[PDB]
């Protein structure tokens, strides 16, 4: 066989169960805002998450919302909220959304 | 409640915070078991 | 729904019998109201 | 209605200098567009309120 790079994925599910881009699994369970991903070389995007404790228990921690920043689209903050809502720059919007290179849409 | 001589700080809920309502306090210690699933209890709405 | 309908908050939409406590407040919701404390 | 005398109205544009320079478009359907971006009702602002009715 011939080696060849193929797409990677960083899953975040369950109470607190991560999967690094390569294959590593682990659990962190911290209550604050943490930097999930970043271009880190050319500053082309950044993904941050927010976490809070659920189920009135010591070890149950969830994730509430996800903030995406894309410097390409001027300076855009795209909040994904607990429901299915999407909020750009403080204004709730109705899907689907189309712009120069950004697309947001419902799925099945 | 905790066991220390102080009889007023004895309403610590499971998260470690101190409350005042007895019912929400006591409601944070519910435990489920297989078939058993739990809904929080409210005051009985009955007077004299 | 009678008391099975979701709970609204500051932008988000929650679900019946849900809890959370980030760093300042403890919040659940019975019926359609939050009953946030602290 | 492909007729000489059948005329209708499609859309309404409202301009409020109070909200800086706010242009609100009410479209043929029930949609509402503020400054070219669609919004999801209800909407609240300084003194502006838009909402669905019964
Ligand atoms: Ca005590």
């Amino acid at each position: 066989c011939s080696n060849e790079e193929c797409p990677g994925e960083c899953l975040v599910t369950g109470q607190s169960h991560f999967k690094s881009f390569d294959n590593r699994y682990f659990t962190f369970s911290g209550i604050c805002q943490y930097l999930l991903a970043r271009d880190c070389q050319d500053h082309s995007f950044s993904i941050v998450i927010e976490t809070v404790q659920c189920a009135d228990d010591r070890d149950a921690v969830c994730t509430r919302s996800v903030t995406v920043r894309l410097p390409g689209l001027h300076n855009s903050l795209v909040k994904l909220k607990h429901g299915a809502g999407v909020a750009m720059d403080g204004q709730d919007v109705q899907l689907p959304l189309l712009k120069g290179d950004l697309r947001i849409q419902h799925t099945v | 409640g905790n066991f220390n001589i102080f009889a007023e700080d004895d309403f610590m809920t499971q998260e470690g915070t101190l409350t005042s309502d007895p019912y929400d306090f006591a409601n944070s210690w519910a435990l489920s078991s297989g078939e058993q699933w739990c809904e929080r209890a409210s005051p009985p709405s009955s007077s004299c | 729904p009678k008391a099975q309908c979701p709970c609204y908050y500051d932008g988000e939409i929650f679900q019946p019998e849900d809890i959370f406590s980030d760093h300042h407040t403890m919040c659940y919701c019975e019926d359609g109201f939050m009953h946030c404390t602290m």
